[PDB]
Formats: structure tokens, C-alpha cells, sequence
């Protein structure tokens, strides 16, 4: 439904908050989420077709289904550094990408020392 | 149009500053809301596509301005004031001089050069809008002339006089005049020879 303006004035009312705030913030908030953690997500949905590239998917109805469970282990991450090469075209303005080189470590751990060397698997195109 | 003799003879580089930034701004404002362009891009911020800066030109050194050495100083409120010298090889036509407020499309990927690719055109101002009265009026006959009004080898203002005599025979509506009356130049006038006071 449409979005009130900012400063609407009226017969009962002097000035209305809440207007133009973002679903992100009022979530956020909401359920208290202080960034990174462990969330359960109750009575799951299943997506008639997927919406994203992660190997798995759901839904929840309503916010209020989104909750934090803090005791439970930080799983490390998923990195990749990346280098990469260009050049500028001798016709006209273009810098073209003439390669790229990522460095991997499918497992970094957040809360502990980095990992030496700092990647396993890499590549180079 | 001022009346008084002044307010002053001392400046504060931090106000010449604000001017000079109002100077484009307010054009580049207004040029804006003429050819319509969206938003201007930073003069110091790189990207591939096509961008529509906004500055005035300058040139790099002390000498005579030129094709090779141009360069266009943006404005505070976007570019804080950075200097980009500018790449017209790419352009057709173009009329510059230091100082010109001026919008330019160009490609700047490195953030370090602008190929302009187009140099809008200046936008002058309305002109007068005549009341019914103005209208009215009957036609007048304003002369017109500026100094010096001496040779440069005499204090005679002949050609002073001769100019009278001839705004009295055709006994024009309005006579301005320019000066110089007392030309500084004036060879007497500056090896201080006169016996005279200037006043």
C-alpha cells in the first residue's frame, strides 16, 4: 500500500514518524538481531521456484518467525581475494579485462587467528 | 549598481573562493535545468560510461591557453574543487577560454583525463521584457564614445572639443562617455610632468 508523505499535517494530528523507514531497519529492530548469528526460522515455506543462487532456500510468512538463538558455534567462511588485469583499448576508451587470478579458503575462521597459508584451492584466467 | 565609493580594498581568499564556486554553480545550475542533464559526475571519480562533468576551464601554467594544456576545475559542492586536465583530440567544436563556465560529456575511466566528447553551448539570459509604457516612447539618438581624448603627444584635447561641437550640432538624446579623461597611460601624465593636480 502506498507510502504517506513526510510531512502530512491534519485536523488530529501535528506530525507522523515512521513514514519512509526501511523493511531492513524495522526487521532489524523488530527482533533485536545485533548483525551476524545463529536465527531460527519457524513453520519454514517452501519457494515455488527458487530466487537465489545459494544452495538453499526458505521462507518465512511473517517477521515475528525470525527469532536469534546465540548459544551455537560460528561456522567459518567462505573466501576469495581476487587480482585482476586490464588494458585500455587502442581504438577507443574501453579498459578490457585480459584476466583475473582468485585465491580460496572454503573454510576462514572469524574468531580465530587467519589460516596459513591463507588459501587451499586457486586459480587464473 | 553601486553608488558609494566602495565598502573596501582588502579581500579574504576565503570569500574570492566562495565566489568563484557560486560563479559555476549558479550557471551550472541553471545550464542543468535547461539541457536537462541528471546529475553531474565527480570530476575526480573514475567509470567507463559517458559523463557529464561540471567546471570551469583553466589553463596549467602561467602562458597563453591552449588545445593541449586546457583543464577544467569543478566545483566544490561536487568535486571539492579538483583539477582534471582535459582531452579534446575527440572534439569537434569547441570555443574555450580560461575562466568558461562550461558542461562537458566526456569519458574519464581513469579519473585522471576527460576526452570530452561534447561541450554544451552557452545559455544567455532572457532579454528585457517591455512594459506598455516603454512602447510609448519616441524614437532617440544616443551617441556614444570613450577615451582617450587627447594625442599622445599633446594635452589638448582637441578631439575633446571636436567631439563637443559635434554633440551640439546634432544635439543627440544622450551623450556616454568613456573614459579615460586623464589617460594614466598618458606619456605626460606618467613621467609626472604636468604642474597641474590630477583632480
Amino acid at each position: 500500500m502506498p507510502q504517506l508523505p513526510q510531512d502530512l499535517k491534519g485536523e488530529t494530528f501535528s506530525h507522523v514518524f515512521g513514514t519512509n523507514t526501511s523493511s531492513l531497519e524495522l526487521f532489524l529492530m523488530n527482533r533485536k538481531i545485533k548483525g551476524p548469528c545463529w536465527l531460527e526460522v519457524k513453520s519454514p515455506q517452501l519457494l515455488n521456484q527458487p530466487v537465489s543462487w545459494c544452495k538453499a532456500e526458505a521462507m518465512a510468512l511473517k517477521p515475528d518467525l525470525v527469532n536469534v538463538i546465540k548459544d551455537v558455534s560460528p561456522p567459518p567462511l567462505v573466501v576469495m581475494a581476487f587480482s585482476m588485469k586490464t588494458m585500455q583499448n587502442a581504438k577507443n576508451h574501453q579498459n578490457e579485462i585480459i584476466a583475473m587470478a582468485a585465491l580460496v579458503h572454503h573454510s576462514f575462521a572469524l574468531d580465530k587467528a587467519a589460516p596459513k597459508p591463507p588459501f587451499q584451492s586457486h586459480f587464473c584466467v | 549598481a553601486l553608488t558609494g565609493s566602495y565598502k573596501s580594498m582588502f579581500q579574504k581568499l576565503p570569500d574570492i573562493r566562495e565566489v568563484l564556486t557560486c560563479k559555476i554553480e549558479e550557471l551550472g545550475s541553471e545550464l542543468k535545468e535547461h539541457y536537462k542533464i541528471e546529475a553531474f559526475t565527480p570530476l575526480l571519480a573514475p567509470a567507463q560510461e559517458p559523463v557529464t562533468l561540471l567546471g570551469q576551464i583553466g589553463c596549467d601554467s602561467n602562458g597563453k591557453l591552449n588545445n593541449k594544456s586546457v583543464i577544467l576545475e569543478g566545483d566544490r559542492e561536487h568535486s571539492s574543487g579538483a583539477q582534471i586536465p582535459v582531452d579534446l583530440s575527440e572534439l569537434k567544436e569547441y570555443s574555450l577560454f580560461p575562466g568558461q563556465v562550461v558542461i562537458m560529456e566526456g569519458i574519464n575511466t581513469t579519473g585522471r583525463k576527460l576526452v570530452a566528447t561534447k561541450l554544451y553551448e552557452g545559455v544567455p539570459l532572457p532579454f528585457y521584457q517591455p512594459t506598455e509604457e516603454d512602447a510609448d516612447f519616441e524614437q532617440s539618438m544616443v551617441l556614444v564614445a570613450c577615451g582617450p581624448y587627447t594625442t599622445s603627444d599633446s594635452i589638448t584635447y582637441d578631439p575633446l572639443l571636436d567631439l563637443i561641437a559635434v554633440i551640439n550640432h546634432d544635439r543627440p538624446d544622450v551623450c556616454i562617455l568613456f573614459g579615460p579623461f586623464l589617460d594614466a597611460k598618458h606619456e605626460q601624465v606618467e613621467n609626472c610632468l604636468l604642474t597641474s593636480p590630477f583632480e
